[PDB]
C-alpha cells in the first residue's frame, strides 16, 4: 500500500501547486497573499520529504533516484524562487508605505517637499533588508552558487554579497541609491523648494519607480510559477507511472 | 489600540528613569512607535521612535546619547531609559504608535494612537 501512500502524497502536492498557482497570477501581493504562499511551499517541502522517505519507463522519458531528483528540484528551486518572492514582496511593500506618506509631505511653497523625512524613512528601508538577501533564508553559500542564482533571479532585483562565512544574493538596493543620491543632490535645510516643474518630474518620477519595482516583482514571480509548473508536471508523471 | 505609559515620576537633575509603555490592540510587529513630551506653554515634541523591526532608532537632538529607545514585539512592551535627566526634560511623556512601519523624521501629526501620558519632573538645585 506504501506505493498507493506515495500516490496520494504526490495527490497532495498537486492539490497546493493548483492553491500556488493561483495565489501567484494576483496582481497585488498582500502581506496575507505572503503568509498563505509560505504555508503552501512549506507544505510542498513536507510532503517532497515524506515522498522520498516513502521512495512504466515509457511514461518517464528534464531540468529533473526519483527521490533524488524531486528533492532536488525544491531544495534547489523552489524554496529559492520562494523566498526571493518574500523578501522583494516585503521590500516592495514597505516601500509604497513611503511612498503613500508622500503625499502628507508635499506642501505649497512652487511645492514644498520634506526632503528629510523621505530621505530618512528611505534610509530606513534600505537598513532593513540589508540583511534580509533573496537567497539562501539562512546562513550562506559559496560565491559560485550565489553567481549561479543571481544568474537565475536576475541583476536586476539581486547582487552576490560577501557576508560572513560566504556569500548571499542580497536584494540590489540600486533604485533606493538611486532616489537617495537624488535627494541629497536637491540640498536644502530640512525642506526644499521646488519649482512646479520641477517637483512635476520629481513626482512622475517617483510614480515611475514605483512601476519598475512592481515589475521586478512580477517578473520574479512569474519566474517562481514557471518553476512550480515544471515541478508539477514531473509530479504529474509519477503520479501516473505509479497508477 | 490602547497604549499605556508608567514608570514616570520624580527624579534629581542627574538621575534617571525607565519608561515602559504596555501596546494592546494592534499588530505590534508591523509599526513604529515612538515617544513625544509636552511640557506646559511648550509645544509637543518628539522623542525617540523605533521602527518595526528594530532595524532604525531615531532620537531628538535634545536626548541623543542620553536615551535609548528599545521594543520586545513578543510582550508588546517599549522602552525608553532615560538617563543624565535635567530640569529641561521636565514634562508629560507619551506612548505614540504610527499607521506605517518607518519612524522617519519624529511628526506628531504622522502619528496614529496616543497614550494618556505619564508626568516626569527633574528638579535641580
Amino acid at each position: 500500500s506504501s506505493l498507493t501512500m506515495l500516490n496520494d502524497t504526490l495527490h497532495n502536492i498537486r492539490t497546493t501547486n493548483q492553491a500556488l498557482k493561483k495565489e501567484l497570477s494576483q496582481k497585488t501581493l498582500t502581506k496575507t497573499s505572503l503568509e498563505e504562499i509560505a504555508l503552501h511551499s512549506s507544505q510542498i517541502s513536507m510532503d517532497v520529504n515524506k515522498s522520498a522517505q516513502l521512495l512504466a519507463r515509457e511514461l518517464l522519458h528534464k531540468e529533473a533516484k526519483i527521490a533524488n531528483s524531486i528533492n532536488d528540484i525544491n531544495e534547489q528551486y523552489l524554496k529559492v524562487y520562494e523566498h526571493a518572492v518574500s523578501s522583494y514582496t516585503q521590500m516592495y511593500q514597505d516601500f509604497s508605505a513611503v511612498l503613500s506618506s508622500l503625499a502628507g509631505w508635499i506642501s505649497p511653497g512652487s511645492v514644498k517637499l520634506q526632503v528629510n523625512s523621505l530621505k530618512k524613512a528611505l534610509e530606513e528601508l534600505k537598513e532593513k533588508y540589508k540583511d534580509k538577501p533573496l537567497y539562501p533564508a539562512n546562513n550562506t553559500v559559496s560565491q559560485e552558487q550565489a553567481n549561479k542564482w543571481l544568474t537565475e533571479l536576475g541583476g536586476t532585483i539581486g547582487k552576490v554579497s560577501q557576508k560572513n562565512g560566504g556569500y548571499v544574493v542580497s536584494i540590489n538596493m540600486t533604485p533606493i541609491d538611486n532616489m537617495l543620491k537624488s535627494l541629497d543632490n536637491l540640498g536644502g535645510n530640512g525642506e526644499v523648494v521646488l519649482d512646479n516643474a520641477k517637483y512635476q518630474a520629481w513626482n512622475a518620477g517617483f510614480s515611475a519607480e514605483d512601476e519598475t519595482m512592481k515589475n521586478n516583482l512580477q517578473t520574479l514571480v512569474q519566474k517562481y510559477s514557471n518553476a512550480n509548473s515544471i515541478f508539477d508536471n514531473l509530479v504529474k508523471v509519477l503520479s501516473s507511472t505509479i497508477s | 489600540v490602547q497604549l499605556v505609559e508608567s514608570g514616570g515620576g520624580l527624579v534629581q537633575a542627574g538621575g534617571s528613569l525607565r519608561l515602559s509603555c504596555a501596546v494592546s490592540g494592534l499588530e505590534m510587529q508591523s509599526h513604529a512607535i515612538g515617544w513625544f513630551r509636552q511640557a506646559p506653554g511648550k509645544e509637543r515634541e518628539g522623542v525617540s521612535c523605533i521602527n518595526d523591526d528594530g532595524s532604525t532608532t531615531r532620537y531628538a537632538d535634545s536626548v541623543k546619547g542620553r536615551f535609548t529607545i528599545s521594543r520586545d514585539n513578543a510582550k508588546n512592551t517599549v522602552y525608553l531609559q532615560m538617563n543624565s535627566l535635567k530640569p529641561e526634560d521636565t514634562a508629560v511623556y507619551f506612548c505614540a504608535a504610527k499607521s506605517v512601519w518607518f519612524c522617519s523624521v519624529i511628526r506628531s501629526h504622522e502619528f496614529n494612537s496616543w497614550g494618556q501620558g505619564t508626568q516626569v519632573t527633574v528638579s535641580s538645585a
